């Protein structure tokens, strides 16, 4: 059957190329620094990072939020 | 130990405990579960290199260096399709942690004695 409004295209997610080494910072020495923050959820206690956009941090997993 | 280091990652890999990728590394790290990682080297990886070697030196975790991508992707396993022979398409991998905890074998004993001494 015959069409008027166009379909609407599906969500193309596009790929970060190393996007794990965003996380921390790089140093000659042996240490570590991490830049963004982690959640201190029960689930994700202390391996799972947070989300760092404009305005707050997110965590998808158990859905929260940290707003400024 | 390179022997060591092979069958006590194909043990790891058999009990579900090691854990591969840079995203996989970093969990295990920082969840304070791992044991020992696997890093290459001469590759285009400017600070790549030197961001999981800090990972790797920040507390009490063994190092190993080894030089191909793909090489490490024949060590670990991945792509064992078409057993008659060489492997049809093998694929590439440049970070392995090792956490494991079916550790009773020679090859672990002997590669900590390794790292250790
Ligand atoms: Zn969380």
């Amino acid at each position: 059957k015959s069409y008027t409004t166009p379909k609407k295209n599906k969500h193309k997610r596009k790929k970060v190329k190393l996007a794990v080494l965003k996380y921390y910072k790089v140093d000659e020495n042996g240490k570590i620094s991490r830049l963004r923050r982690e959640c201190p959820s029960d689930e994700c206690g202390a391996g799972v990072f947070m989300a760092s956009h404009f305005d707050r941090h997110y965590c998808g997993k158990c859905c929260l939020t940290y707003c400024f | 130990v390179n022997t060591a280091l092979q069958e006590v990652l194909k043990t790891a890999l058999i009990h579900d405990g090691l854990a591969r990728g840079i995203r996989e590394a970093a969990k295990a790290l920082d969840k304070r579960q791992a044991h020992l990682c696997v890093l290459a080297s001469n590759c285009d990886e400017p600070m790549y290199v030197k961001l999981v070697e800090a990972l790797c030196a920040e507390h009490q975790i063994n190092l190993i260096k080894v030089d191909d991508n793909k090489k490490l992707g024949e060590w670990v396993g991945l792509c064992k399709i078409d057993r008659e022979g060489k492997p049809r398409k093998v694929v590439g991998c440049s970070c392995v942690v090792v956490k494991d905890y079916g550790k009773e074998s020679q090859a672990k004993d002997v590669i900590e004695e390794y790292f250790k001494c």
